[PDB]
């Protein structure tokens, strides 16, 4: 996963994740390893929407990906009856992963050394081997 | 019996053909280049000038390439 329980818990108050999390768990008493899912549906999320032009296993994590995980995981968490500012926001970053995916904006760069992830190549032609170009010097 | 040449140099004459002489067996017998396979004008070049420092061997292949595949010529 992109965010840890130990992030979720600290932009979004840990007691309101406990009453989200509280009934979810089987035994009734506050547990994590439903945030911890839920975190990792996001990455999976987020994982397709970044796959088109990156190699997923990312060599770099571009540093705006964790809100953007922490976000979506929040509203995977809030599916029986979310906010509509959960909702709204929830939108908001589908619509920068399509844009993302699209082209139209790169997910950033890991703000430590400021690298963006690699990724395949998105246009690649091949031709016949070149002859009569002007790196020929002879002739001429 | 010492025969002189054109030059006025006197010298043993040898009826044994100069390839027949059991050193250069190994050198007479040469398997062809085709080297006008492909050609790239930097490439023949390349060839012609290994030709005009000496080495003459590319340029009598890519000589006899021209000759037996281009009809016109």
């Amino acid at each position: 996963n992109y965010a840890t329980v130990n992030d979720l818990c600290a932009r979004y108050t840990r007691t309101r994740l406990d009453i989200l999390t509280r009934p979810k768990t089987a035994d009734g008493q506050p547990d994590d390893a439903v945030a911890e899912q839920a975190l990792a549906d996001a990455s999976a999320f987020i994982d397709g929407y970044l796959a088109a032009r990156f190699v997923l296993p990312l060599t770099v994590v571009p540093s705006l990906l964790k809100r953007q995980c922490c976000v979506v995981a929040w509203f995977y968490l809030n599916e029986s009856q979310p906010t509509e500012q959960i909702t709204a926001t929830y939108r908001d970053t589908v619509r920068w992963l399509e844009q993302v995916r699209d082209g139209k904006t790169d997910p950033g760069v890991e703000s430590r050394t400021a690298a963006s992830p690699e990724g395949e190549d998105l246009v690649q032609v091949q031709s016949d081997p070149p002859v009569f170009s002007r790196k020929q010097k002879g002739f001429i | 019996g010492r025969i002189l040449d054109i030059s006025g140099q006197p010298f043993d004459f040898d009826d044994e053909m100069q390839s027949r002489s059991d050193e250069l067996a190994m050198v007479m017998k040469r398997t062809q280049e085709h080297p006008s396979s492909g050609v790239t004008p930097n490439r023949a070049a390349q060839m012609l000038r290994d030709a005009e420092r000496g080495d003459l061997t590319a340029q009598a292949d890519l000589a006899f390439d021209m000759e037996e595949k281009d009809t016109h010529l």
